[PDB]
């Protein structure tokens, strides 16, 4: 179905048997980016404190950098200086350990993900990532985009005066749809000092069921939308007339 | 004008166990106020032992005893071995 | 259509993060010059027009950093032994007590 | 040889060992072997400090031991840590020890 | 110029910091001023005795020496500025 | 009758508070004192004015702990001392590592 | 020899230290603590003993001890 080639194809804007209208992205790149972080200054190396062997795999062995490592307790990945080495769980960002995935039609409301095998709580599945904007940049692109009459707006405020756009280029993680009854969850975690967000899962997904975690409630204008899931309390509209941000 | 510290041994000890290694001011200020302060912990207990046996001068038997009685087991045998080592040596030279 | 947030920590996390990296580093934790202004006032009031040496205060000021990791590492020994988490000001007073501390 | 740690074979300075003693009012007299035996006891310890102050260093692939290495250095060592348990290292900092309780489960 | 409520300088987070060297994770609210209490009361009595010395010195100005004789007074020996 | 648990623990408690004399018995003491005085060195003496006073420093420093321990037990909301209370007392004091 | 120290003797002791309430474990506990207090007064009294090149322990020898160990004991010819 996914069917990723480079040569783009006869497809309008759908994004169905055809994603070759845009331009994938693998890694959220920066526009004014400058050393005022705290990347190497006091984050220099956030090491956890295992002991592990490594001298026996397949027999009487154990994952190294488990549920008892500090750093996967702490929202934080083991760097490439983990006394493992390459054996460390945590670096699954580096790895791309993605999950099984594939996109299509579910339903007239837009395109949404279904599990194709079985897949257990908190594992991961993809990640965000999108074009980072800056303040003065954010404010005029949503207005100039704003009139050019379009549904979909990728827009997620990393931090607060950092937002991340996947319009132009967006990975797979871009169709999935929103339901009042969450089945996954996003996190914040810090790689290599970077901020990253992920997706994780939160209870045994059967064999062919939906993945969609529950959007953040946000208005920017004057209209209004609605969802179609209708789970138990599927609320659709708004919280209410809101204008923080 | 003349400001004595044990800076000039440490070093001298220090690259005889660790060649390759530095030690900034502020440790070696650290490491001259430990001197200083076993060498005073030291003297005090042998002056009340030669004070207690009412006797009126410190020999290596006080200071032996004195470190006996300051360090513990393991560092103290050891620090006693190397204090009689010492004096041997001095007294045979 | 609005931007949505991704979701929000779980409390007590930061507090360890916190905990392990004040207790990788060793920078001094309360700012400099009000304490230097609360050294001043106090020996003010034990005699006035007295000069200090930074040095000296650099000194005090460590001083009183140990003195007080070491009294809350006693105060969070107290709150474990009364089955509680959150340290509270009996905890420091126990710890006083005990300590032969008036 | 002449200096007197030459004869007894020790880095540290004999003499000014025996100055201190005699400008310390400790006794009337002293010995000519206390300041040989205290030197020696003094050298001792400096070099067992020394060398887990470096090896800390080195733990950290630093050239340089600062006052942190002394610090982990002291407080890892039983004996050590004994001998200073009331003293305070300028720049020390602590060990990292979080309580059991406090961790997640 | 006058000097007043300095106490008060030592503000929340710093007291906070320090809490976390020492393997606090939860804080309760009243910890604070017991805390501003506690570091009164030991300034006090490490800087009654080093102005004692200073006092017996003669001078007007406060030495490092001067400190680390009080703390070393106080059962509390610091290395790292002499002595 | 029956005294309720509880009671004559506090008689006692005024009782001995208000005397001084030693409260263990000399003899298994000084039994202790020789048997561990016996592993620095043989064939040892020992003044009896010493025994006394090795007594008297060992019994004030018990009573003293034990202070600190009700102190504890009180803390954790209990009023049976318990080791746990001990090894916590000891611990800030710094005896104990 | 060392469980001499009778149970309700520690009972007792800890009643002057103002305690209602005791446990079991408790006297074994306080037994060892006991233990090492000797353990470490007894060396260093020895050591002082020693160094004066008697067979005999004095008092004066265990009340230097007890000054070392910052806990200053009085009746004794201080
Ligand atoms: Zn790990
Ligand atoms: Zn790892
Ligand atoms: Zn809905």
């Amino acid at each position: 179905d996914d069917f990723r080639d480079p040569q783009r194809w006869k497809e309008c804007a759908k994004q169905g048997k055809m994603p070759c209208y845009f331009d994938l992205i693998e890694e959220n790149v920066y526009l004014t980016e400058r050393k005022k972080n705290k990347s190497h200054r006091d984050i220099k190396r956030m090491q956890c404190e295992c002991t592990p062997l490594s001298k026996d795999e397949r027999a009487q062995g154990e994952i190294a950098c488990g549920e008892d490592c500090l750093n996967r307790l702490l929202m934080i990945e083991c760097s490439s200086r983990c006394p493992n080495g390459d054996y460390c769980s945590n670096r699954r960002f580096q790895r791309k350990q993605h999950a099984d995935v594939e996109v299509i039609l579910t339903e007239k409301k837009g395109w949404g993900l279904r599990a194709a095998k079985d897949l257990p709580s908190n594992t991961f599945v993809l990640e965000y990532c999108g074009e980072v904007l800056d303040h003065k940049e954010f404010k005029a692109r949503v207005k100039e985009y704003a009139r050019n009459k379009n549904i979909h707006y990728y827009f997620m405020a990393l931090k607060n005066d950092e937002i991340i756009d996947a319009t132009q280029k967006g990975n797979c993680s871009r169709f999935m749809n929103h339901s009042c009854e969450p089945n996954c969850e996003t996190q914040k975690w810090t790689v290599n000092g970077q901020l990253r967000v992920g997706f994780f899962t939160t209870k045994l997904v059967p064999s062919g069921s939906e993945l969609t975690f529950d959007y953040q409630f946000q208005r920017y204008g004057k209209e209004a939308q609605k969802c179609f899931c209708g789970s138990a309390n599927c609320r659709g509209y708004l919280g209410g007339e809101n204008r923080v941000s | 004008t003349r400001k004595e510290s044990y800076a000039i041994y440490v070093y001298k000890v220090l690259k005889q166990v660790h060649p390759d290694t530095g030690i900034s001011s502020k440790a070696m200020s650290i490491m001259n106020s430990f001197v200083n302060d076993v060498f005073e912990r030291i003297a005090g207990e042998a002056s009340r032992l030669a004070h207690y046996n009412k006797r009126s001068t410190i020999t290596s038997r006080e200071i032996q005893t004195a470190v006996r009685l300051l360090l513990p087991g393991e560092l103290a045998k050891h620090a006693v071995s190397e204090g009689t080592k010492a004096v041997t040596k001095y007294t045979s030279a | 259509g609005g931007v949505m947030k991704p979701h929000r920590y779980r409390p007590g996390t930061v507090a360890l993060r916190e905990i392990r990296r004040y207790q990788k580093s060793t920078e001094l934790l309360i700012r400099k010059l009000p304490f230097q202004r609360l050294v001043r006032e106090i020996a003010q009031d034990f005699k006035t027009d007295l000069r200090f040496q930074s040095s000296a205060v650099m000194a005090l000021q460590e001083a009183s950093e140990a003195y007080l990791v070491a009294l809350f590492e006693d105060t969070n020994l107290c709150a474990i032994h009364a089955k509680r988490v959150t340290i509270m000001p009996k905890d420091i007073q126990l710890a006083r007590r005990i300590r032969g501390e008036r | 040889a002449k200096t007197r740690s030459s004869r007894a074979g020790l880095q540290f300075p004999v003499g000014r060992v025996h100055r201190l003693l005699r400008k310390g009012n400790y006794a009337e007299r002293v010995g000519a072997g206390a300041p040989v035996y205290l030197a020696a006891v003094l050298e001792y310890l400096t070099a067992e400090i020394l060398e887990l102050a470096g090896n800390a260093a080195r733990d950290n692939k630093k050239t340089r031991i600062i006052p942190r290495h002394l610090q982990l250095a002291v407080r890892n060592d039983e004996e050590l840590n004994k001998l200073l348990g009331r003293v305070t290292i300028a720049q020390g900092g602590v060990l990292p020890n979080i309580q059991s309780v406090l961790l997640p489960k | 110029k006058v000097l007043r409520d300095n106490i008060q300088g030592i503000t929340k987070p710093a007291i906070r910091r320090l809490a976390r060297r020492g393997g606090v994770k939860r804080i309760s609210g009243l910890i604070y001023e017991e805390t501003r209490g506690v570091l009164k009361v030991f300034l006090e009595n490490v800087i009654r005795d080093a102005v004692t010395y200073t006092e017996h010195a003669k001078r007007k100005t406060v030495t490092a020496m001067d400190v680390v004789y009080a703390l070393k007074r106080q059962g509390r020996t610091l290395y790292g500025f002499g002595g």
